[PDB]
Order: structure tokens, then sequence, then C-alpha cells
């Protein structure tokens, strides 16, 4: 079959080893990057906004939350992220260059339930999310990517949200 | 041109409320949120509540909601914060503040008004010289004071000459003795310009609306 | 919930050497992070927006870092101006907003003796009550000094009303007055009051006395 056909990097932009690169926001079995806060407009260019996911234990609930365009008036003019399909379709890294792959291929056992809660698991709604299986005998990363560099508000500009999501053999 | 204006002080009786104002001027009004912080005598900020002019949105931090009320009124660009059945607790500097948007740090802030919260009653302060009395220098520095005593309550605003002397000066913070408020303000010049030159402390008390001046003479 | 730890309360530099101001979230929160300067009897100035952000207005030397967890706001060359407390600001929460404990910089240099005065009263005869006896001891190093007070042989540690001070921008030098207060039918009665001292370590105090007339 097939479910798209991307090339991108780390960027797209400016700035390699520059990247202000945190960890996700874990509480209990949920580990969470939030880019409602970490992508406005800003003075100096496009920032690259990295949050890490480290998974090293079963059934966690990886949820992330992407600025909607329009959320708020002018920030997120132009905010766009990487795999439309973003909870079954993610990027791996190749070399250099990141490409889009069907996550149920590269994890077995990953429950995407359809219904995040009440809204359609997509980056549409603002909010996707996954949760990891019990069993996970080889690490394997997989990213995605929540950019606002495109948008322009005053004299500064928007900021490129990154998720690397490592899971870890558990 | 920016400003935040708050008035200096607001006595408080207990179990009283008290409405808590903050002009704004020189930006567009309904484009900011107007943040509330409150802040004990020597301690650390805390933040209170913003509300939005437009539609009136209003966020507090759920552990003092239940006292606060926040306000606008578009028309007059001023912003408002009611605070009911107020305790000694409730008494702290309380300033207002504004940020763009949804880009949530705090970059105009207002000069903050100094709640108290007590039954007793507002005294507007006895500004007595202090002048060295004979005691000088042959070629030295003229120290001169001003003793700004019996005052209800905080705070008080202390300039020399209108404000031409800046430096070597040296205000004291008050002290409360009696339930009445003392505080004491230090300058320094050379002999060669007092007496010579008439130096005058202005004391200005915002809770009794009084401003009284005090030439310092031999 | 977010915890913010700033520590520790005070942080003592020379004046030209790097300042650094620690900022800790008890969770990841990206760069939500935003620092201010609050000065002595003034309003707080907006100092790093999102960690690293540098404002408008302010001078070069401030310069903000971090993501995640540990922030920091630094100052290289610090001067006398920037005495002030340093409040950290996380925004991740929005729309609920935490502030830091504050971190205050203090600044220490050589040394520095108090120009010690005392003070008789004025006008305040006229009125009624009197009996305001103030001593101010301006302009000092290290952080405390020891006012004292005397009578014809002994002390009297009664309306003895101390008031220490903040820093200054030049100065950097402490100060206090003590203002002994009695009542004003009793200041006319041992009438040779001094106003001792024992500001700085060196043996033998700074003396300053009066008479009635």
């Amino acid at each position: 079959d097939l479910s798209y056909e991307t090339t991108e990097s780390g960027d797209t932009a400016v700035s390699e080893d520059s990247y202000d690169k945190y960890a996700s926001q874990n509480t209990n079995k949920e580990y969470v990057c939030d880019f409602t806060d970490q992508l406005k407009p800003t003075e100096s260019g496009p920032k690259v906004k990295k949050c890490e996911v480290k998974v090293n234990e079963p059934l966690i609930k990886v949820k992330i939350i992407c600025p909607l365009k329009g959320s708020v008036e002018k920030l997120y003019d132009n905010i766009e992220y990487v795999p439309k399909k973003s909870p079954y379709v993610v990027l791996t890294k190749e070399e250099t260059k990141l490409k889009e792959k069907l996550l149920s291929k590269l994890i077995y056992g990953l429950l995407i339930s359809p219904t995040v809660n009440e809204k359609e698991n997509n980056f549409k709604e603002g909010v996707i999310e996954f949760t990891l299986p019990p069993v996970v005998h080889k690490a394997t990363v997989f990213y995605f990517i929540c950019d606002n560099s495109k948008t322009e508000d005053d004299n500064k500009k928007g900021n490129r949200g990154i998720v690397e999501v490592y899971v870890e053999p558990y | 041109q920016v400003q935040l204006q708050q008035p200096g002080a607001e006595l408080v009786k207990p179990g009283a409320s008290v409405q808590l104002s903050c002009k704004a001027s020189g930006y567009t009004f309904t484009s900011y949120w107007m943040h509330w912080v409150k802040q004990r005598p020597g301690q650390g900020l805390e933040w209170i509540g913003m509300i939005h002019p437009t539609n009136d949105k209003t966020n507090f931090n759920e552990k003092l909601k239940s006292k606060v009320t926040l306000t606008v009124d578009k028309s007059s660009t001023t912003a408002y914060m009611q605070l009911s059945s107020l305790t000694s607790e409730d008494a702290a500097v309380y300033y207002c503040a504004r940020s763009l948007s949804a880009y949530w740090y705090f970059d105009v802030w207002g000069t903050g008004t100094t709640v108290t919260v007590s039954s007793a009653s507002t005294k507007p302060p006895s500004v007595y010289p202090l002048a060295p009395g004979s005691a000088a220098q042959t070629n030295s520095m003229v120290t001169l004071g001003c003793l700004v005593k019996g005052y209800f309550p905080e705070p008080v605003t202390v300039t020399w000459n209108s404000g031409s002397l800046s430096s070597g000066v040296h205000t004291f913070p008050a002290v409360l003795q009696s339930d009445l408020y003392t505080l004491s303000s230090s300058v320094t010049v050379p002999s060669s310009t007092w007496p010579s030159e008439t130096v005058t402390c202005n004391v200005a008390h915002p809770a009794s609306s009084t401003k009284v001046d005090k030439k310092i003479v031999p | 919930d977010i915890l913010l730890t700033q520590s520790p309360a005070i942080l003592s530099v020379s004046p030209g050497e790097r300042v650094s101001f620690s900022c800790r979230a008890s969770q990841s929160i990206g760069t939500s992070i935003h620092w201010y300067q609050q000065k002595t009897q003034g309003s707080p100035r907006l100092l790093i927006k999102y960690s690293s952000e540098s404002i408008s207005g302010i001078p070069s030397r401030f310069s903000g870092s971090g993501a995640g967890t540990d922030f920091t706001l630094s100052i290289n060359s610090v001067e006398s101006e920037d005495i002030a407390v340093f409040y950290c600001q996380q925004s991740y929460t929005w729309p609920i907003f935490t502030f830091g404990s504050g971190t205050k910089l203090e600044i220490k240099r050589a040394d520095a003796a108090p120009t010690v005065s005392i003070f008789p009263p004025s006008s305040e005869q006229l009125t009624s009550g009197g009996a305001s006896v103030v001593c101010f001891l301006n302009n000092f190093y290290p952080k405390d000094i020891n006012v004292k007070w005397k009578i014809d042989g002994s002390e009297r540690q009664n309306g003895v009303l101390n008031s220490w001070t903040d820093q200054d921008s030049k100065d950097s030098t402490y100060s206090m007055s003590s203002t002994l207060t009695l009542t004003k039918d009793e200041y006319e009665r041992h009438n040779s009051y001094t106003c001792e001292a024992t500001h700085k370590t060196s043996t033998s105090p700074i003396v300053k006395s009066f008479n009635r007339n």
C-alpha cells in the first residue's frame, strides 16, 4: 500500500546545536510534550524546541499538544506539523533526513485509540496520543514536528518544535 | 508613555471591602491582559489573577478566588480588583501589570497600592526638622535630617527640594510604634551648601492626601 | 503542580564579577521561564522573557538560559546599580502563573566607616510632646553595626527604635537610623545623652553626644 512519502530534516531553517532540548513532562504514565507555550513568535528568529520523550516502562501514554492555527490571533498563522497522520504515521531518521513510516509497523502492539478524548486523534484537533506496548525489545526512535517558524508576528519569528520519542527496550 | 497608575494607599477596616484601581494609558487597552500581583511586606510576588477587557474573561489562582473579583471599564481604560471581607492577612502591596495576547510575561507593571487592614484612623504625619545646631565643621560635610513621626498608615513619600537632591539621601524604613509609624530621612551636603542653600524635605502622605514641606534651618 | 525553586536566598558578588541566579522547576517546562528585577521600594522590571530572550531596554549584560528544569539568569560584569531581588516566573501552567521565591543580590566591598550624627528636637517642643533623639549612622560596611545609647553613667534601652537600610548604586554602603525617643518632660531630666556605636571590627567605638544648650 502507501501512506505518503516526504523528506524533512531536524531544521529547514538555521541552527543545529543551539537547539533548546528539554524532556517531556511525565505525570504517572502520561508523557506530555506541550507546545502551547514554546512556539510563539520571538525576536531571535526561529528557535528549535526539541522535546525528548524517553520511554523506559510498559504502557506509557505519550501525549503531544500542538497549538492550533488560529487558536490565538496571529501567533500561529503559518503553523504546520510534520506527519499529517501524526498518530499512525511518524518520522524516522535515515542518515540526515526524516521520512514517513507507519507506527504500527515500527512497534508491534501499538494501541492507537481513534478517539483521543471525544475528539479525532489527529494534529488537526490539537492533540495526538498513543500508548506504548507492554514489551519492547529493540530501542526505537521516531519523530514529530510542530513548525511555527513560518509564522511572522511583529519583528520576530515563530519557533520549530521537535518531538523525539525514544522507546527504550523494556 | 505606557502607564499603569495605582493609588498609593487604601486603609480598610477588618471585614470591609476594598476597590483597587489601575488606570492604564498610552497603549491599546483591549489588546492586553491585566494581571494582579500581591506582595506582602518583605516577601515574594504572588500572582492572583487576570482579566481580558473585551470578553471580561477572568482567570484566578483558585487559592484566592473566593475573595477576589476582577473588573474592567473599557470606557476609561481602568482595571479594578475588588477584595471582600479583608483581614490582616490581606494587607500587602498589590501591583497591576499587563501582558500582551498570549505572551505570558509582564512587561509593564503599575506603581502599586499599599493596602492596610486596621480599625485605626488615618493620621497625617508631623514633620520635624533635624539640624546639627552648633556642631559644624571647618571643611567637612553637613548632614541634615527630616523626622516624619506619628502617621498612619503607610506609605509616606519623602523628597528633598522637590526631587532636586537625589544623591546623599538616605530615607529609612518606617517603624511601627504604638500603632503609629515613624520615619526619618537623611541628606548630606558639604558645608559650603548649608545653611547657605535652603534644603527642604517634601513629605507626602497619600492615605490622608496630605503634603508638607519643612525647610531645614540653623 | 509545577513548583519553582530559587537558591540561594542571598547572593553576593564583587563589582565586576559574574553573577548567576538559579531557578529550578519541579518538572520540565521547556523554556517557559521569565525573569524580573525588583529594586528596593520599586516595581518589578522584566529582564528576560522565555528563558533567554533579551528585552527592549535591558542592558546587554543581562542574559538568561536553560530548557526543561534548570534555568539561570546571569550578569557578566556586575554593576552596583543591579542590586535588587530577582524573581523567576513560569508560564507553562497558563492560564495560571507562579513566581519563584526570589534571590537577593548584594555586594560586599573592602570596608567603610559610618558617618555618625546626633540630633536634638526642634519645633516638636512647641507642640507639647517631644523627646526625639534621632542618630544617623550612614554609609558603612559590613551589613550590621551595633549602635548604643548612654545617659549619665548608664544606659536607657527604652525608645531606641532602629531602622536599617538597603544598598546604594554608588556606595553599596548600608545605613542605620537609631531614633531613641523618650518623653518631653523627661528629656529635660538627664540632659547629657550620647549616641554610642560599635560598627566595624576595630576596637573602640564612635561616640556622638550633645548637651542641653
